[PDB]
């Protein structure tokens, strides 16, 4: 019964005939179903496995593994934070605290209106700018509460 | 056209080689490139043979920027003893904590990668390449997609490539949060379509990797330095630095120091000239308590005048110098490491399994106070017993910067016993 809207088809087909063998492009598809929805859909992950010509069981293993991906939670804007040991040290929870006066939540919970989800995340390889945050794709220093409401305020 | 944010990390080279355009914070595009000789040593190693390639890959000393310090020549010389196909891949994986290093070439100067990818792989003999990059590097990413359209549009890929009859197409894959796929053999499982799992080697990859074919995965930064070697020759590169552990360095220094970001020296620079000479000293001027190597190694105020290069007593690594100062908590340093590796583990091995979950799970209680006499005991035995039966390089390490904690300050650890 679920089907892929033709856009986001086509585009998974794309990475599929991307790489030498189908196989290769899962982790490409994974990423495009996640920013499609917010979310990977369970009910997605059946017709994903046979436009790779994967077994069903193959996908949802690597659903699983990839931490990156998503199951439960639907989020328009996930807001990534560096837990590791530079960040933290430089002021991780400053950055957390900042949040919760601004959004209201803490890591791992979503907003009500679904727009924002705090993931607390490992190193994210810029660590001189620590303390680190996304924004989905966007990559930021945390500087101070006033600085974070004007970056949030981007995003609609 | 237009790419994800990216922060603006600091940069400062001395060599002005892999950031002599890295050392500005924007993307540069081919023909910027072009301008300053790019390229050129791609079209002078076409007119090379492979083996002539390889000998001056060796004959510089090149060794592995990834941060086991693998002689790179070597490495390519033991893919070319075993039949065809061959694959090259490019690992940009770079998820160490405190690393950050190859984020700037394929951000700001992704040629020199490109041009160095391409080198190797007609070394090799390798008609078909990857870079996998994290999935944390969503800019880096489209900047790579967008740098190979336009090599291709310039004739520097495809088919029959200026006229050599060499053929390279360079997939480009991503991640999706696994520091365990920066391991070369798991960055293989994952590009075959897979979980990250670790293989048991030998074989290394240049024997068996991708489709169990002879495979070079090397390092961003060792690939950005192929460029120069053509370009020079080895014998002018082999002039810089120390004549033994030669070439430019990228050094990723973060925490507690006044100018974070990262800087190009030679591997004869110390430790301390690192922090104090290049980095600025110490924010509020306050004393160095330790330095972690990544998740790898910790050093002592009293281990500051070592070289940063791949020799016995040097500081080896990635070049990664994350700065602690004299009020940092040297257990809560340590369960931030501790964490790591219990969220990183692949679960493959027993003792790694469930090593890097009670080494967390305890640490925490020792640093909240809640640890009972046993817990502190089981601390000390499970940090001590993460290693056996590992099959790759996490399990064996995942212990080792705890441990040198413990060694290095008993009396901060003592504290926490009271
Ligand atoms: N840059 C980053 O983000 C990260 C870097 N690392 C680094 O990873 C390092 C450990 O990496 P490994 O691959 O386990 O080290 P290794 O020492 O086992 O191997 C190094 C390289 O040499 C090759 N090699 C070694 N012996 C060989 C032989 N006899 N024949 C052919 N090839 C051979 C291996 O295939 C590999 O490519 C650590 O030192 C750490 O610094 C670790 C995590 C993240
Ligand atoms: C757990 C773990 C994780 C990583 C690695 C090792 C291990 C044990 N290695 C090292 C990798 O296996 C291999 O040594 C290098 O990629 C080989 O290239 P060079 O010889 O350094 O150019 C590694 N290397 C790299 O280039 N980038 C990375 O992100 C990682 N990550
Ligand atoms: S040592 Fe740890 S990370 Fe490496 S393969 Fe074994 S379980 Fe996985
Ligand atoms: S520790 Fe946070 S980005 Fe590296
Ligand atoms: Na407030
Ligand atoms: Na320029
Ligand atoms: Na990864
Ligand atoms: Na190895």
């Amino acid at each position: 019964e679920f089907e892929f809207p033709e856009e986001l088809k086509t585009k998974l087909q794309e990475h599929i005939n991307y790489f030498p063998k189908k196989r290769q492009a899962i982790l490409l598809c994974l990423h495009e179903i996640q920013n499609y929805y917010g979310y990977i859909p369970p009910e997605s992950l059946k017709p994903l496995a046979d436009m790779l010509e994967l077994p069903l069981n193959h996908v949802e293993g690597v659903v699983a593994f990839y931490d990156m991906f998503d199951r439960e939670d639907k989020a328009k804007y996930r807001i990534r934070v560096c837990v590791s040991i530079v960040c933290h040290l430089m002021g991780t929870n400053k950055l957390l605290k900042a949040l919760e006066n601004i959004l209201g939540i803490k890591p791992g919970e979503v907003t009500p209106d679904g727009k924002f989800k705090i993931v607390p995340v490992q190193c994210l390889g810029a660590c001189s700018e620590a303390p680190v945050f996304m924004v989905n794709d966007d990559e930021y220093k945390f500087e101070s509460e006033v600085q974070l409401n004007e970056i949030l305020s981007r995003y609609t | 056209r237009s790419y994800p944010a990216i922060p603006r990390i600091y940069a400062e080279t001395t060599l002005n080689m892999l950031l002599k355009r890295a050392k500005k914070p924007r993307v540069h595009s081919i023909d910027e490139y072009l301008k300053d000789g790019g390229y050129q040593a791609l079209e002078k190693a076409l007119n090379m043979s492979p083996e002539e390639i390889i000998d001056w890959v060796d004959k510089s000393t090149l060794r592995g920027r990834g941060g086991a310090g693998f002689p790179t020549g070597k490495k390519w010389k033991f893919a070319v003893q075993n039949p065809g196909p061959r694959y090259f891949i490019c690992n940009a994986d770079e998820s160490e904590p405190g690393t950050f290093k190859d984020r700037i070439i394929i951000e700001r100067d992704p040629h020199l990668l490109i041009e160095g990818i391409i080198i190797s792989s007609y070394a090799i003999g390798a008609n078909e390449a990857y870079i996998y990059i994290r999935g944390e590097y969503p800019a880096g990413y489209y900047i790579l997609r967008d740098a190979i359209e336009e090599a291709k549009k310039k004739g520097f890929l495809g088919k029959n490539i200026l006229g050599s009859g060499f053929d390279l197409e360079i997939y480009v894959a991503r991640g999706a949060g696994a520091y365990i796929c920066g391991e070369e053999t798991a960055l293989i499982e994952s590009l075959e379509g897979k979980r990250g799992h670790p293989r048991l080697k030998p074989p290394y990859p240049v024997q068996k990797g991708l489709w169990g074919k002879p495979t070079v995965v090397n390092n961003v930064e060792t690939i950005a330095n192929v460029r120069f070697i053509i370009s020079m020759g080895w014998e002018e590169y082999r002039y810089i630095g120390p004549s033994d552990y030669a070439g430019p360095k990228l050094f990723p220094v973060s925490g507690k120091v006044k100018k974070p970001g990262v800087y190009e020296l030679p591997m004869n620079t110390t430790l301390r000239e690192v922090i104090f000479k290049y980095a600025g000293g110490t924010l509020g001027n306050k004393k160095v308590k330790a330095v972690f190597s990544g998740a790898l190694d910790c050093f002592s105020s009293e281990e500051l005048d070592i070289p940063m290069d791949y020799s016995p007593l040097g500081f080896g690594g990635t070049g990664t110098v994350i700065v602690l100062t004299e009020e940092d908590d040297i257990v809560e340093a340590a369960l931030k490491i501790a964490e790591f590796y219990e969220h990183e583990t692949c679960g493959q091995c027993t003792p790694c399994r469930v090593g890097c979950y009670e080494q967390a799970n305890l640490l925490e209680k020792i640093y909240k106070g809640e640890a009972t006499e046993q817990d502190w005991e089981g601390f000390d035995f499970v940090n001590r017993n993460i290693q056996p039966t590992s099959i790759c390089g996490l399990g064996a390490v995942a212990g080792r910067l705890i441990r040198q904690t413990l060694e290095k300050f008993p009396e901060e650890w003592e504290k926490y016993r009271k």
